């Protein structure tokens, strides 16, 4: 019989591990407060990773990687890709960003403008996009772009402007993947991904048909729900438009980059928070939102460090969750691709 | 990767390698303190003896 | 030296007293004259807690008899053991108690006090660095609970700053000698939650139960519910008597299991109980040593939470075994172990098993179970003194009805305390 | 020569003093009897092992210590142990009755009593010294004597010797081996009360030492003699260059000065390697690299804590036996590119290396197995205050229902010594806070 506590309420990924965990009759969910725990489904913000691992008999396994929001802020990825020589500046799936922080507080400023500059001379786009974690601005002009930041740390990196465009529609569309990492480092991704596509068709000279959100799609957008239901395309759809159209499968065109890009991020920071000489044992699972332009090259936008998940996939993913992550640890009485790699 | 302040002796030797350069109460305060924590001993002391003869 | 000065007052008091020194002389090889004949010094180490040595290595316990009849301490001077007491620690009268807390507190021992309290400063003056007494008494006569009380009282009012500890045997309906019981009972546990450190409640009730539903015996006498008395008051005292370093003596015990100065009223258990030569394993002595059925007091610890547990494991066994079972039971039910005192579970281990059973366990709660005892006095208690039934007999030794309020209104008190923590 | 005074506090601390001194003894080739044949000036003499050891004209070399208990039967196991000869009754203080568990018993009813005589022990220990530097205090944080009489005896020390300079070993309460609810009461209260007058205190963590011989030396149930023999090397480890010639930490100021940039922050981590089984009839030698790398592992800590997770102000590196810098030099600048290691700004990127060719001594008949070289870093990370905030919430947990506080205030202690200590270990956290994290 192991037991289990839940510190976030509002998470609905692992509201339904907790009701799994319950239906086999070998989890017993314990007050949030209670120490003597086999499993914490932590909270987001300040977890107590330093009381952790210091019950007597007790094996304890936390859903959260202690460091692991260095990959999931906004101004720590970037710092991040630059700073690494595993990534680099010279990193190709990323889009050229810089750290602005706001006046009225290193940063990048004059780097920014160094390099804006040599794209406003040599005739080249010059469209970037401005944002943070905490909202969002999308210009052409740099002047624009420094002044709405001083009005929190925020990031300005290159917008894409030529995205690839899903037909019929013409319109815009993001790829979120699934990865969940065990507490042996292994690095799993579901193989069912979703494409959060927008309904308006992409405008290149308004923000509903640049921004791929799935709130914005439903509060602003007047197709919401036209081509598929609730903008979200799946793995088979695509690929078979994928093929249709373009003459070429999702695996080829656009997963193997995904699978690369996924690994180099976290065997970058593997060291940094492995636990594997640990007294206690983490895993997490993770959001990675990839763009795809025209030519098909993969671009990583962010990593999600508490995602949700589709719908239709909660109970896929979630009876995953326990299967390699939960039950690994903690046995009882494959629809992840593991992506190998070097520890 | 800088090596100083080399010193070696016949049981052994220590150095300094740099990688990277950077960017009371007095003895009368407290017998008043004891003296005050014996004080309260002795008041709930009296007060149990107090009862105790009730 | 850290010596105990032993007090056994009234019928049962001097019956459970004297099997507890004939338990604990067999476990430290000390026969029934005084002469050691162990084999191991490991029974020697500790001796000076219970035991004075005199001339010729004699070893005399450090117990005062007490009562206000002369048989049942004649039949002890005529038992087993009886010659390796202290002769002059005989104090007795002659009149009797009448099973009247009244008798025992006011009149017919308060002309005895004084004359035990001779015989306590003379035992504690040989003390190199006495730490405290222990009182075996029942709360349900007169001796033993009225006497014994007065007893305490004046011994704190001598020894303020040592340790009071009491085996205090609770009076039951399925075990009773006469029905005003409930009234003794109940003027004695004001006096117990007042003037002492430490009680062990050992319910009749639950000793019936053990012997009639466990031990399958159909007519259970007093001898028989002494055995687990006598098992029990071994168990809980191992950790004074042989090496160790949990609870080695009775203040470092209060501090560990006293949250609450009031609420120091103790749940005992032991296994195994066996109605007997197959050998018992660590988990069956963790298990049944957590059992209700096991518990002395006749409270269901899951109507209740822990708030302090000590356990005593003794004989040659896996100190490792042990800790995995110990963490076994408090991660599977720590439903009933209060969060606010963490690591409020402690294990100790002792090589030295009783007599007759290779390996044992003794637990010992501060459960807030305990309540239910006090709740059935207490509704006892209240059903005869609605109509003052029997009062004269109290009332005519001076008593006034007021007393009696003021000790039915304390115990419920002390039920409400108890209520509050575990919510 | 400047000598220094060891002072044992409780049953940890004398236990554990016990087996240091035992080990002192090998190290420098000193007798059961006190006896030691390589000193050639007898009577006298100021080499680097007269800073713990001074001389009788017999020829005697007797440990600068004072052992104090409030219960005798402790420090009658020193009077009687192999040992005895060592010591003169005057080093050796016992009481009648222990502090049963409570800071405020040790701290105000017992200690008010016996504290004029352990000052006037120790100073019959000053007035033999030259130029004292100071004092080596050891004492369990859980224990109302180790927490209760040493904060009251610091206190006191900063009055009669107040330029001198003052070093804990302190040992952290870990409920598997611990014998008393209220450790976490004790640890809090003593840590305020004796905060400003510590220079430097290294915490050992028991929760650390035991998994360590659970691991590392196959022992199921380790036992304080199993714990006590591990925390002698390590404290060996950290006072060896007080004891030897040499050049690093080779007094008590140096100590600070090289660990404890911020007076507050004055705790470091200890992390030791490699502890090797003796039952092992063959063990393959680590090397100099291997063991450095250990350094970093958190299974070989003293106290179990992320130093990843927090920033470096300090670290030394005291290596013993067959190690060269050649080798040292390779192995960190291997470590950079693979650690997270993280300085504060305001602090250099480096280490103090600190080589003696001796070999650790190991006690005949142990649990240690002989090793060709073995190291003791010394890093004052921010990562240690986990042990802090893991006390303090256990502290809170406790308090809130103000559960056992009857036990201190019936000694005299007032309540509000229990939120002055709590708002004091806050203020530490926040220390510790400002300083590690961005
Ligand atoms: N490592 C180690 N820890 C010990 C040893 N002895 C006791 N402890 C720890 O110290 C704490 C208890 O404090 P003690 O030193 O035994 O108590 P004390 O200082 O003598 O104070 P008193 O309450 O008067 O007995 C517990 O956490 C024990 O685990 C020892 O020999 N080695
Ligand atoms: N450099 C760029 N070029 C083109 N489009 C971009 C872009 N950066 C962001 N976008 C678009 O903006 C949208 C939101 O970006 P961002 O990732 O900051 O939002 P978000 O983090 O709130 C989504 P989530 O809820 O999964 O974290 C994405 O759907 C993407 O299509
Ligand atoms: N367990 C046990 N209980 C007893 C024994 N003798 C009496 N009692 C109980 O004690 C109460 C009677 O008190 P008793 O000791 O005989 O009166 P006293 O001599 O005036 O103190 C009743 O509740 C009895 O059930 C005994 O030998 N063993
Ligand atoms: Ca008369
Ligand atoms: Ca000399
Ligand atoms: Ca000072
Ligand atoms: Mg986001
Ligand atoms: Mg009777
Ligand atoms: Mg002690």
């Amino acid at each position: 019989m192991y037991t289990f506590v839940v510190r976030d309420e509002n998470s609905s990924v692992y509201a339904e591990v907790s009701r799994l965990l319950l239906a086999t009759g070998q989890w017993k969910r314990l007050r949030k407060d209670n120490p003597r725990f086999n499993l914490m489904l932590g909270e987001r913000n300040r977890l107590p990773f330093g009381r952790l691992g210091h019950e007597p008999g007790l094996v304890q396994l936390v859903n959260y990687y202690r460091g692991a929001d260095k990959l999931c802020r906004k101004a720590s990825l970037v710092k991040l890709i630059k700073t690494s020589p595993e990534l680099s500046e010279s990193c190709t799936w990323f889009p050229e960003s810089y750290v602005i922080y706001p006046t009225n507080l290193t940063d990048e400023r004059e780097v920014f403008l160094a390099a804006y500059n040599r794209r406003r001379e040599g005739r080249e786009g010059n469209v970037w996009i401005a944002k943070s974690s905490a909202g969002i601005l999308i210009s052409s002009e740099a002047s624009e772009l420094l002044d709405f930041i001083d009005e929190q740390v925020h990031v300005i990196q290159k917008y894409l402007e030529k995205p690839l465009l899903l037909e019929p529609g013409h319109r815009k569309f993001d790829i979120r993947s699934w990865v969940l990492v065990d507490h042996l480092y292994n690095i799993y991704l579901y193989r069912e991904g979703v494409l959060r596509t927008s309904s308006e068709p992409y405008n290149s000279a308004d923000k509903t048909c640049h921004l791929t959100n799935h709130c914005i799609q439903k509060e602003y957008s007047k197709n919401y729900g036209r081509y598929e239901e609730g903008n979200e395309m799946f793995f088979e759809e695509f690929n078979q438009y994928l093929m249709d159209a373009l003459n070429t499968t999702l695996e080829n065109s656009i997963l193997l980059q995904i699978k690369h890009i996924i690994r180099s991020c976290l065997m970058c920071i593997e060291p940094a928070i492995s636990t594997k000489h640990l007294h206690y044992q983490s895993f997490q699972l993770f959001g990675f939102d990839f763009m795809v332009d025209e030519e098909l090259k993969v671009w990583l936008i962010e990593v999600n460090g508490a995602p949700a998940c589709a719908q239709k996939l909660y109970a896929e993913l979630c009876q995953g969750i326990v299967d390699v992550a939960i039950s690994s640890v903690f046995p009882l009485a494959s629809i992840f691709i593991k992506l190998h790699h070097h520890h | 990767m800088e090596v100083i302040e080399l010193n070696k002796c016949t049981s052994g030797q220590s150095f300094e390698v740099i990688l990277k350069p950077p960017s009371d109460p007095s003895l009368e305060e407290i017998q008043k303190k004891l003296e005050a924590a014996e004080e309260r001993r002795k008041y709930q002391e009296a007060e149990l003896l107090k009862h105790l003869a009730e | 030296m850290r010596e105990i000065v032993h007090i056994q007052a009234g019928q049962c008091g001097n019956q459970i007293g004297a099997k507890f020194w004939e338990v604990i002389s067999d476990e430290h090889g000390i026969d029934p004259t005084g002469s050691y004949h162990g084999d191991s010094d490991l029974q020697l180490e500790r001796i000076n807690v219970y035991y004075n040595e005199a001339t010729g290595n004699k070893y005399v316990p450090r117990a005062i008899l007490v009562d206000l009849e002369p048989g049942t301490m004649d039949s002890v001077r005529s038992g087993p053991f009886g010659q390796i007491f202290r002769p002059d620690n005989f104090v007795f009268g002659q009149s009797g108690a009448g099973n009247n807390w009244a008798k025992g507190h006011y009149t017919e021992g308060a002309e005895l006090v004084d004359s035990v309290l001779d015989v306590v400063r003379k035992e504690s003056e040989s003390c190199d660095c006495l730490q405290g007494f222990q009182l075996t008494h029942s709360l349900g006569g007169g001796t033993g609970s009225g006497m014994g009380t007065l007893l305490i009282s004046k011994i704190r009012e001598e020894y303020p700053d040592r340790i009071m500890n009491t085996f205090s045997v609770m009076p039951s309906p399925k075990v009773s000698d006469t029905v005003v019981e409930p009234y003794n009972a109940t003027l004695s546990v004001h006096q117990l939650v007042e003037n002492t450190d430490e009680t062990y409640c050992i319910d009749n009730e639950a000793l019936y139960d053990i012997c009639f539903r466990t031990l399958k015996l159909t007519t259970p006498t007093y001898g028989d519910l002494n055995h687990l008395v006598s098992a029990t008051m071994s168990g809980v005292t191992t950790c004074l008597r042989f090496p160790g370093q949990l609870n080695a003596d009775l203040r470092k015990l209060a501090v560990n299991m006293v949250p609450f100065p009031r609420l120091h009223f103790f749940m005992p258990g032991f296994a195994p109980l066996t109605s007997q030569y197959r050998a018992l394993t660590v988990p069956e002595l963790t298990q049944q040593m957590f059992d209700s059925k096991n518990m002395m007091a006749a409270c269901d610890p899951r109507h209740g939470r822990y708030l302090t547990v000590a356990a005593i494991f003794r004989g040659r066994m896996s100190m490792k075994e042990v800790d995995e079972q110990m963490l076994n039971v408090q991660n599977k039910n720590s439903s009933y172990f209060v969060e606010w005192i963490p690591n409020n579970v402690k294990t100790a281990v002792c090589d030295i098993p009783p007599r007759g059973l290779k390996m044992s366990a003794t637990f010992i709660g501060n459960s807030t179970a305990i309540q239910e005892l006090f709740k059935r006095i207490s509704e006892q208690f209240t059903a005869m003194f609605r109509r003052k039934a029997f009062l004269h007999w109290y009332t005519g030794e001076g008593m006034d009805e007021m007393e009696f309020t003021e000790a039915e209104s304390n115990m419920n008190d002390l039920v409400s305390e108890y209520q509050q923590y575990q919510d | 020569m400047r000598e220094c005074i060891s002072i044992h506090v409780g049953q940890a601390g004398v236990q554990i003093g016990n087996a240091c001194w035992e080990l002192y003894c090998l190290e420098h080739g000193i007798q059961p009897d006190g006896q030691m044949p390589s000193d050639k000036t007898i009577g006298g003499g100021d080499d680097s092992f007269n800073t713990f050891f001074s001389e009788t004209g017999a020829g005697k070399h007797v440990p600068r210590a004072v052992f104090v208990d409030l219960e005798p039967t402790v420090i009658d196991e020193v009077r009687t142990g192999t040992y005895r000869q060592l010591f003169h009754p005057e080093q050796l203080i016992t009481g009648k009755e222990d502090a049963a568990n409570n800071y405020a018993r040790g701290h105000y009813t017992i200690g008010k009593e016996i504290i004029d005589l352990v000052l006037d022990r120790i100073r019959k220990l000053a007035d033999q010294c030259t130029g004292l530097q100071g004092f080596l205090v050891f004492h369990s944080f859980g224990g109302g004597t180790g927490s209760g009489f040493t904060s009251l005896l610091m206190e006191r020390l900063s009055v009669d010797y107040g330029k001198k300079s003052k070093l804990e070993f302190s040992i952290y309460p870990a409920p598997q081996v611990s014998t008393a609810v209220v450790e976490p009461y004790n640890s809090i209260l003593t840590t305020h009360t004796t905060l400003e007058h510590s220079d430097c205190a290294f915490m050992v963590d028991n929760e650390a030492i035991y998994d360590i011989c659970r691991r590392n030396l196959d022992i199921e149930r380790p036992t304080y003699t199993n714990l006590n023999r591990l925390i002698s090397q390590i404290v060996s480890s950290i006072t060896a260059s007080l004891r030897f010639d040499g050049a690093l930490n080779v007094d008590l100021t140096e100590f600070q000065t090289n660990l404890v940039p911020y007076p507050r922050i004055h705790f470091p981590l200890a992390t030791y390697a490699p502890v090797i089984s003796a039952e092992k009839a063959y063990h393959e030698q680590l090397s100099v690299a291997e063991i450095t790398n250990a350094c970093f592992e958190p299974a070989n800590q003293m106290v179990k804590c992320d130093p990843r997770h927090g920033k470096y102000m300090a670290c030394c590196l005291l290596y013993r036996g067959d190690v060269v810098p050649k080798d040292v030099n390779a192995a960190i600048a291997t470590i950079k590119t693979k650690r997270s290691i993280q300085f504060v700004d305001w602090c250099p990127t480096g280490f103090k290396v600190g080589i003696n060719y001796q070999p650790p001594t190991v006690v005949p008949g142990g649990d240690l197995a002989k090793v060709q070289r073995a190291v003791c870093m010394l890093s004052n990370t921010t990562a240690i205050a986990e042990a802090w905030a893991r006390l303090d919430h256990k502290f809170d947990l406790m308090y809130a229902k103000r559960a056992f506080v009857h036990w201190y205030v019936g000694e005299g202690m007032e309540e509000g010594e229990f939120s002055e200590a709590r708002e004091d270990m806050a203020a530490l956290e926040k220390d510790y806070e400002e300083v590690g994290v961005d």
